[PDB]
Protein backbone atom coordinates (compact mmCIF):
# COMPACT_ATOMS: atom_id res chain seq x y z
CA UNK A 1 0.00 0.00 0.00
CA UNK A 2 0.94 3.65 -0.50
CA UNK A 3 -1.31 4.85 2.34
CA UNK A 4 1.85 5.48 4.39
CA UNK A 5 2.53 8.59 2.25
CA UNK A 6 -0.69 10.39 3.29
CA UNK A 7 -0.84 9.03 6.86
CA UNK A 8 0.66 12.05 8.63
CA UNK A 9 -1.59 14.36 6.61
CA UNK A 10 -4.68 12.45 7.71
CA UNK A 11 -3.83 12.39 11.42
CA UNK A 12 -2.86 16.08 11.31
CA UNK A 13 -6.08 16.94 9.45
CA UNK A 14 -8.25 15.88 12.39
CA UNK A 15 -6.13 18.11 14.65
CA UNK A 16 -6.71 20.99 12.23
CA UNK A 17 -10.46 20.34 12.29
CA UNK A 18 -10.65 20.08 16.07
CA UNK A 19 -8.66 23.33 16.30
CA UNK A 20 -11.03 25.05 13.86
CA UNK A 21 -13.98 24.24 16.11
CA UNK A 22 -12.06 24.98 19.33
CA UNK A 23 -10.96 28.44 18.18
CA UNK A 24 -14.48 29.33 17.05
CA UNK A 25 -16.03 28.21 20.34
CA UNK A 26 -13.35 30.08 22.29
CA UNK A 27 -14.08 33.30 20.37
CA UNK A 28 -17.82 32.87 20.95
CA UNK A 29 -17.54 32.27 24.70
CA UNK A 30 -14.75 34.68 25.61
CA UNK A 31 -15.64 37.02 28.46
CA UNK A 32 -19.01 35.48 29.31
CA UNK A 33 -19.71 35.04 33.03
CA UNK A 34 -22.54 32.65 33.83
CA UNK B 1 11.32 23.93 19.94
CA UNK B 2 8.42 24.81 22.25
CA UNK B 3 5.71 22.21 22.87
CA UNK B 4 3.44 23.79 25.46
CA UNK B 5 1.01 21.97 27.72
CA UNK B 6 -1.81 23.46 25.62
CA UNK B 7 -0.22 22.16 22.40
CA UNK B 8 0.17 18.70 23.92
CA UNK B 9 -3.45 18.84 25.12
CA UNK B 10 -4.56 19.57 21.54
CA UNK B 11 -2.57 16.61 20.27
CA UNK B 12 -3.96 14.41 23.06
CA UNK B 13 -7.48 15.37 22.01
CA UNK B 14 -6.67 14.39 18.42
CA UNK B 15 -5.31 11.09 19.71
CA UNK B 16 -8.44 10.54 21.80
CA UNK B 17 -10.69 10.72 18.73
CA UNK B 18 -8.99 7.64 17.31
CA UNK B 19 -8.60 5.91 20.70
CA UNK B 20 -12.28 4.96 20.73
CA UNK B 21 -12.11 2.68 23.80
CA UNK B 22 -9.89 5.05 25.79
CA UNK B 23 -7.23 2.45 26.62
CA UNK B 24 -4.29 4.57 25.47
CA UNK B 25 -3.45 2.88 22.16
CA UNK B 26 -4.85 3.25 18.64
CA UNK B 27 -5.57 -0.06 16.91
CA UNK B 28 -6.24 -0.81 13.27
CA UNK B 29 -9.83 -1.67 14.20
CA UNK B 30 -10.33 1.72 15.88
CA UNK B 31 -8.63 3.59 13.03
CA UNK B 32 -10.97 2.07 10.45
CA UNK B 33 -14.06 2.75 12.54
CA UNK B 34 -13.21 6.44 12.88
CA UNK B 35 -12.22 6.82 9.23
CA UNK B 36 -15.55 5.34 8.14
CA UNK B 37 -17.43 7.66 10.51
CA UNK B 38 -15.58 10.50 8.74
CA UNK B 39 -16.87 9.41 5.31
CA UNK B 40 -13.92 7.36 4.05
CA UNK B 41 -13.62 3.64 3.29
CA UNK B 42 -9.98 2.54 3.57
CA UNK B 43 -9.03 -1.06 2.95
CA UNK B 44 -7.51 -3.27 5.63
CA UNK B 45 -4.13 -2.97 3.90
CA UNK B 46 -4.36 0.82 3.94
CA UNK B 47 -5.24 0.87 7.64
CA UNK B 48 -2.35 -1.42 8.62
CA UNK B 49 -0.01 0.72 6.52
CA UNK B 50 -1.12 3.82 8.44
CA UNK B 51 -0.60 2.10 11.80
CA UNK B 52 2.83 0.87 10.67
CA UNK B 53 3.87 4.38 9.60
CA UNK B 54 3.46 5.79 13.12
CA UNK B 55 4.14 2.68 15.25
CA UNK B 56 7.79 3.40 16.06
CA UNK B 57 8.36 0.38 18.33
CA UNK B 58 6.55 -2.06 16.03
CA UNK B 59 4.24 -3.61 18.61
CA UNK B 60 1.25 -3.16 16.28
CA UNK B 61 -0.49 -0.14 17.83
CA UNK B 62 0.09 3.62 18.16
CA UNK B 63 0.58 4.96 21.70
CA UNK B 64 0.52 8.62 22.60
CA UNK B 65 4.33 9.18 22.65
CA UNK B 66 4.45 7.75 19.12
CA UNK B 67 1.51 9.93 18.04
CA UNK B 68 3.02 13.02 19.66
CA UNK B 69 6.38 12.45 17.96
CA UNK B 70 4.66 12.32 14.58
CA UNK B 71 2.40 15.35 15.18
CA UNK B 72 5.11 17.53 16.74
CA UNK B 73 7.38 16.80 13.79
CA UNK B 74 4.65 17.72 11.29
CA UNK B 75 3.97 20.95 13.22
CA UNK B 76 7.51 22.11 12.35
CA UNK B 77 6.75 21.87 8.61
CA UNK B 78 6.10 25.32 7.16
CA UNK B 79 3.75 23.94 4.48
CA UNK B 80 0.34 22.57 5.50
CA UNK B 81 -1.32 22.17 2.09
CA UNK B 82 -1.60 18.37 2.23
CA UNK B 83 -3.11 18.44 5.71
CA UNK B 84 -5.62 21.10 4.65
CA UNK B 85 -6.56 19.02 1.59
CA UNK B 86 -7.15 16.00 3.80
CA UNK B 87 -9.21 18.10 6.21
CA UNK B 88 -11.30 19.36 3.29
CA UNK B 89 -12.00 15.78 2.21
CA UNK B 90 -13.25 14.91 5.71
CA UNK B 91 -15.88 17.65 5.45
CA UNK B 92 -16.62 17.13 1.72
CA UNK B 93 -17.71 13.54 2.08
CA UNK B 94 -19.72 13.47 -1.16
CA UNK B 95 -16.76 14.80 -3.13
CA UNK B 96 -18.54 17.59 -4.96
CA UNK B 97 -15.95 20.23 -4.07
CA UNK B 98 -17.85 22.29 -1.52
CA UNK B 99 -18.86 21.97 2.13
CA UNK B 100 -22.54 22.38 2.99
CA UNK B 101 -24.01 23.23 6.38
CA UNK B 102 -25.20 19.62 6.66
CA UNK B 103 -21.66 18.36 6.01
CA UNK B 104 -20.19 20.71 8.62
CA UNK B 105 -22.89 19.66 11.11
CA UNK B 106 -22.05 16.01 10.47
CA UNK B 107 -18.37 16.46 11.35
CA UNK B 108 -19.31 18.68 14.30
CA UNK B 109 -21.54 15.97 15.79
CA UNK B 110 -19.01 13.21 15.15
CA UNK B 111 -16.37 15.18 17.07
CA UNK B 112 -18.77 16.00 19.92
CA UNK B 113 -18.46 19.76 19.44
CA UNK B 114 -21.98 20.61 20.69
CA UNK B 115 -22.58 23.64 18.47
CA UNK B 116 -26.05 25.14 18.35
CA UNK B 117 -27.81 25.24 14.99
CA UNK B 118 -27.21 28.99 14.81
CA UNK B 119 -23.51 28.36 15.45
CA UNK B 120 -23.36 25.89 12.54
CA UNK B 121 -24.90 28.55 10.30
CA UNK B 122 -22.37 31.09 11.59
CA UNK B 123 -19.29 28.95 10.90
CA UNK B 124 -20.45 28.32 7.33
CA UNK B 125 -21.26 32.00 6.77
CA UNK B 126 -17.96 33.26 8.17
CA UNK B 127 -16.02 30.94 5.84
CA UNK B 128 -18.19 31.65 2.76
CA UNK B 129 -16.03 34.45 1.32
CA UNK B 130 -17.74 34.69 -2.06
CA UNK B 131 -21.22 34.52 -0.53
CA UNK B 132 -22.72 31.80 -2.73
CA UNK B 133 -23.65 29.71 0.33
CA UNK B 134 -21.31 26.77 0.87
CA UNK B 135 -17.57 26.71 1.51
CA UNK B 136 -15.47 25.79 -1.51
CA UNK B 137 -11.88 24.61 -1.43
CA UNK B 138 -10.24 28.01 -1.90
CA UNK B 139 -12.41 29.43 0.90
CA UNK B 140 -11.48 26.49 3.13
CA UNK B 141 -7.77 26.96 2.42
CA UNK B 142 -7.92 30.66 3.28
CA UNK B 143 -9.71 29.99 6.56
CA UNK B 144 -7.43 27.13 7.67
CA UNK B 145 -4.16 28.92 6.82
CA UNK B 146 -2.14 30.24 9.78
CA1 LIG C 1 3.27 1.29 2.53
CA1 LIG D 1 -7.79 1.96 21.96
CA1 LIG E 1 3.68 1.16 19.21
CA1 LIG F 1 -19.87 18.37 -0.40
CA1 LIG G 1 -18.70 30.08 -1.16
Amino acid sequence: SNADEVTVGKFYATFLIQEYFRKFKKRKEQGLVG
Amino acid sequence: DQLTEEQIAEFKEAFSLFDKDGDGTITTKELGTVMRSLGQNPTEAELQDMINEVDADGNGTIDFPEFLTMMARKMKDTDSEEEIREAFRVFDKDGNGYISAAELRHVMTNLGEKLTDEEVDEMIREADIDGDGPVNYEEFVQMMTA
